[PDB]
RNA sequence: UAAGGUGAUAUGAACCGUUAUAACCGGCGAUUUCCGAAUGGGGAAACCCAGUGUGUUUCGACACACUAUCAUUAACUGAAUCCAUAGGUUAAUGAGGCGAACCGGGGGAACUGAAACAUCUAAGUACCCCGAGGAAAAGAAAUCAACCGAGAUUCCCCCAG
RNA sequence: AGGGUGACAGCCCCGUACACAAAAAUGCACAUGCUGUGAGCUCGAUGAGUAGGGCGGGACACGUGGUAUCCUGUCUGAAUA
RNA sequence: UUUUGUAUAAUGGGUCAGCGACUUAUAUUCUGUAGCAAGGUUAACCGAAUAGGGGAGCCGAAGGGAAACCGAGUCUUAACUGGGCGUUAAGUUGCAGGGUAUAGACCCGAAACCCGGUGAUCUAGCCAUGGGCAGGUUGAAGGUUGGGUAACACUAACUGGAGGACCGAACCGACUAAUGUUGAAAAAUUAGCGGAUGACUUGUGGCUGGGGGUGAAAGGCCAAUCAAACCGGGAGAUAGCU
RNA sequence: GUUUAUUAAAAACACAGCACUGUGCAAACACGAAAGUGGACGUAUACGGUGUGACGCCUGCCCGGUGCCGGAAGGUUAAU
RNA sequence: UUGAGCCUUGAUGUGUAGGAUAGGUGGGAGGCUUUGAAGUGUGGACGCCAGUCUGCAUGGAGCCGACCUUGAAAUACCACCCUUUAAUGUUUGAUGUUCUAACGUUGACCCGUAAUCCGGGUUGCGGACAGUGUCUGGUGGGUAGUUUGACUGGGGCGGUC
RNA sequence: AGCUUGACUGCGAGCGUGACGGCGCGAGCAGGUGCGAAAGCAGGUCAUAGUGAUCCGGUGGUUCUGAAUGGAAGGGCCAUC
């Protein structure tokens, strides 16, 4: 018997594939409990059809959107002038909150949840880098010069 | 009577032959079993007296097509 | 068609008719008790007992019609259970039983013969059962043939004991 | 032809040969009206638990035999111009 | 008639009259006869239809060999002085007849086997529902009251009415004898005989069916039939026998 | 008590009683192609089969043969 | 829990000439080393206990091909492999426990239904068993069909053919 | 006692004997052989018993057949169980 699964089924299941099974197991258990359907031509073509297509669409859309995000702002530079004092050590330290909306005003619209901070609360006046996680593998690195006003 | 409801298998007749070829009448009987078939399109169990190759042909043709044949030839299920 | 008739044993009585509505012959109608598939329920066949509806200017009793089962179809209802199926009620259509042989199919002997008997024969005969028709069945090559060809089925004469 | 008539009838009677006859109901055959039904053309398809097999039995003139072929009770099982 | 042999006291027949047994079909062989003759003849069928067509076929003119094959020869065998079978003589189609074969096969006759039905109004068992058993004896258990015991046990009188109990009619049966035995009767009569409240008997209805029933068992009974009912059919079974 | 209706009424059959054996209930067993039914609306103190046949005293030895019951090691052993 | 097959891969295999617990074949003379060396402490795998292999490390950076006694060359490199074994993955069978989902239910309850049939529903129990079909061995006078010679101073018994 | 395989193969005039099936005797012809110098003798044993039809089938040989054709299977024929 050549049933097509519809479930996780214990020792043979992978949610819609082809298995060779005994007949008693098929008509007495699998078929009435949901769980399976026999491979009788048209259905196996049709069931496959949408499922195979599904895999192609989701992956491609995700990759493309993320590559596009990585590409965004062409200047790749966000500058900020925050209140400070004499020779370094600024008054109020910026965070990931401040920059998340600052980049919105000058390019990329990335939120607080996707910016990686190796510098922490960034308490230094100099050249800094905020590497974005536009995707799990794609990194969008925008250079930042912090000005001590 | 011992008729398969799918394939229509009556008991037929024959001979016990022996080593001395003595002909005796016998009956060959079908392998009739009373099995309860789930139909998904109706969401019910229709119980039939099938042969054990009426179950083969139900496994191949599907139960719906078979029930359409029984309803077609007036076999009541 | 008609000058004679009212069937026979079977005569009588009482009448009908003779130029056309006597009688006789034919076509189509009408009536067609009761039993019988018998069909409203029952039953020891030719009998017993009903229900429902319609009508009956003495409607305290009558008359008429319908009411079997099954199959198919439709409508209205309808459980365990919600939907639904089973079931129930009504209506429409059809069937049912008989018949001599022929026909197809499902079953299927034995005596007998073998100079015994068991394989074999008798014999797929007798018989039983189902079904159909005026015929049935079969039938339009997944058939033969044989390197040539034939062209569905059925029946008859050979082939050929 | 035949039958009857008081014995054996061509010409006595009924008939026979032959020639005609239907108000009505019908069977068959043409013609025709309506309804249903579908012609013809191009292209495509061209019958699966089936053929075949194992076991048991039956039908084929053919008794399992070296036994083709057909049918199938049981277990299986293709290729598909 | 059957026999070695029948007046035979072996079979058959009372007599008469009527009926009563070698047939029919289809094949094959031989004889007679008729036609044609190295040829004879058609079958189905068409049909002006016993004509005429129809020569499909069959038989004959060529055999030998298992067969290929050869052919007035052939087979055997490595081959035959040889040997086997042929050569050297007319057949064929009707009609009539004698045999033969297949059919009931000259006629009559079994016991029996099988198939389908009808029978439990008789009888056998069982089921249901109603009846029957005059009259007379015997006197169990129990009980009551006395006696008796520690209480029982036990014991006596009275009561009581058990029992496939006793005697005996109806009722059921059938042990003996005689009669009867072409009966009064296809199983009885007469005189005695057994049971007779029970495992009894009986009425009405029902149920069981043929290799089946039922059987307190005899192979008994199942409609005067029973080591396998009756009816109808296979069926004219078969009969080396009369 | 019963039996050969119609030549046998008996010592034969039956019997209470005894024993052996099967049977755990959808019982064994029987009729039935099957469904079902009887066993029994019973349940092992019950039911079926077989023998013996009130009661009394008793019922001895033999398991090699045939059967039955039990065993599973080995030999042989079908379809496949 | 138990066998085989296969893949990768690592081992495995002393007439005797002889430094060699070397099977064949075969292209080839550099492999080899600091992606941290020979030799050794030591345990284990292996054992015809002859002598391989080898985790870590003191040590510390070299070891060796044609050469040579051989039927053969040096698993120093490699390829294809026979025997024998080691680990993994994988491919299937076997057995036992456990499970619920087929089937059985002559358990209980509900419904068709004013019904100890039947069917359907809920649930309990049993459950791949039982049961039935085809095939097959055994048993099988429970039943059926039959056979059971002739001669013979009647037949049987004896004898004979 | 020496040497040997005639305990040959194909045939067979003619006879005997049986109802038949069958059985028996056989000079001679051909091929090849043994013994003998040779004439010759040898197709089992001094003779008469020592046996079993047909069917079915087994083994060896032989294209004789071989259901389209080439083979083969099966059959035939010869030997034989």
């Amino acid at each position: 018997m050549q049933v097509i699964l519809l479930d996780k089924v214990a020792n043979l299941g992978s949610l819609g594939d082809q298995v060779n099974v005994k007949a008693g197991y098929a008509r007495n258990f699998l078929v009435p409990q949901g769980k399976a359907v026999p491979a009788t031509k048209k259905n196996i073509e049709f069931f496959e059809a949408r499922r195979a297509e599904l895999e192609a669409k989701l992956a491609e859309v995700l990759a493309a959107a993320n590559a596009r995000a990585e590409k965004i702002n062409a200047l790749e530079t966000v500058t900020i002038a925050s209140k400070a004092g004499d020779e370094g050590k600024l008054f109020g330290s910026i965070g990931t909150r401040d920059i998340a909306d600052a980049v919105t005003a000058a390019g990329v619209e990335v939120a607080k949840s996707e910016v990686r901070l190796p510098n922490g609360v960034l308490r230094t006046t100099g050249e800094h880098e905020v590497s974005f996680q536009v995707h799990s593998e794609v990194f969008a690195k925008v250079i930042v010069n912090v000005v001590a006003e | 009577s011992r008729v398969c409801q799918v394939t229509g298998k009556r008991p037929v007749t024959g001979n016990n032959r022996s080593h001395a070829l003595n002909a005796t009448k016998r009956r060959f009987l079908p392998n009739l079993h009373s099995h309860r078939f789930w139909v998904e399109s109706e969401k019910r169990f229709v119980t039939l007296r099938v042969s054990a190759k009426g179950m083969r042909v139900i496994d191949k043709k599907g139960i719906d097509t078979v029930l359409a044949e029984l309803r077609a030839r007036g076999e009541k299920y």
